[PDB]
């Protein structure tokens, strides 16, 4: 249990690193885009309209890591509340398992 | 069963204010609606898509189509 | 629809849940087809 429970927490640790260095990136690639937008004369809600499409374009990318580390986490307390009788629907998790 | 009129009312694209403009003087047409939990269009099409066909995940083409083939097809 | 392609997720809710011939359809659905390439590779 020690030393799969330590590959678990790299896992999902890795994921997290990963959510982080991509989401940090799309924030600074929003940041110079909205650069050029005031650099040039740009209409007010057209300057809104590129920061409302670059929000919801990183609750994505977060929202998929959450998914991820959900997925690992159901993998991870599955596996250790393991009991002869209990029932697998998923068998992409049970693959998994 | 377990299916409120209202829901499918949504599900061809009418706007709840189209409901409180058509439903008018009914108090229940109201209150089905102010109970029903269904927010938009497409998603009420997805919790009659799931009860009319249970086990087959659903896809926009499919969600629309099935109302639309059933009867006015 | 960026909220709503959330809610077409409730396609999982199906992958989880009566005819038999369904079923079978339900999990050779689940691979995906072979282009030209992969057909030789494999």
């Amino acid at each position: 249990l020690s030393t799969l429970e330590a590959e678990m927490a790299v896992e999902k640790k890795a994921v997290e690193d990963q959510r982080d260095a991509d989401l940090e990136a799309r924030a600074q690639k929003l940041e110079a885009d909205l650069a050029e937008l005031e650099a040039e004369g740009a209409k007010s809600d057209v300057r809104r309209k590129v920061r409302d499409s670059g929000e919801r374009e990183m609750r994505q990318l977060r929202d998929r890591a959450q998914r991820e580390l959900d997925r690992l986490d159901e993998i991870w307390n599955t596996f250790t509340k393991l009991a002869p009788k209990q029932l697998i629907v998923d068998e992409v998790l049970y693959r998994e398992l | 069963r377990r299916q409120p009129v209202t829901v499918l009312l949504k599900a061809l694209g009418w706007t709840n204010e189209q409901i409180v403009e058509r439903f008018g003087f009914s108090e229940i047409m109201m209150g089905t609606l102010e109970k029903d939990t269904t927010s938009g269009t497409d998603e009420a099409l997805l919790d009659i898509y799931r009860k009319l066909r249970p086990g087959e995940p659903p896809t926009k083409e499919s969600a629309q189509t099935l109302l639309e083939n059933l009867f006015f097809k | 629809a960026k909220k709503a392609p959330a809610k077409r997720a409730a396609k999982s809710a199906a992958a989880k849940a009566a005819d038999s011939v369904r079923a079978y359809l339900k999990q050779i659905g689940k691979v995906a087809l072979l282009n030209a390439e992969e057909e030789v590779e494999l």
